[PDB]
């Protein structure tokens, strides 16, 4: 099944490679990791540590940094951006 | 562990 994200979600996907607007969660799951990585967001030597400051990705979730290991806030930007 | 590891294991 696919979901669709929502505009601010669905620039930064496109941002990192995704194409058109229909997604399944484990693609988005990876157009999203795959913007962190292109951009080159996480701390290399600490990396669950994402420094987005204020990029896209920091303005969606309204925070200038976020830590993979504590990812209920992220959870809640990806229940309000995605619309199943 | 990675970047991508830690991701891996987000399941929303």
């Amino acid at each position: 099944n696919q979901v669709r994200p929502k505009l601010p979600l669905l620039k930064i996907l496109h941002a990192a490679g995704a194409q058109g607007e229909m997604f399944t969660v484990k693609e988005v799951m990876h157009y999203l990791g795959q913007y962190i990585m292109v951009k080159q967001l996480y701390d290399a030597a600490a990396q669950h540590m994402v420094y987005c400051g204020g990029d896209l990705l920091g303005e969606l979730l309204g925070r200038q940094s976020f830590s993979v290991k504590d990812p209920s806030p992220l959870y809640d930007m990806l229940r309000k951006n995605l619309v199943t | 562990t990675s970047f991508a590891e830690y991701w891996n294991l987000l399941s929303p």
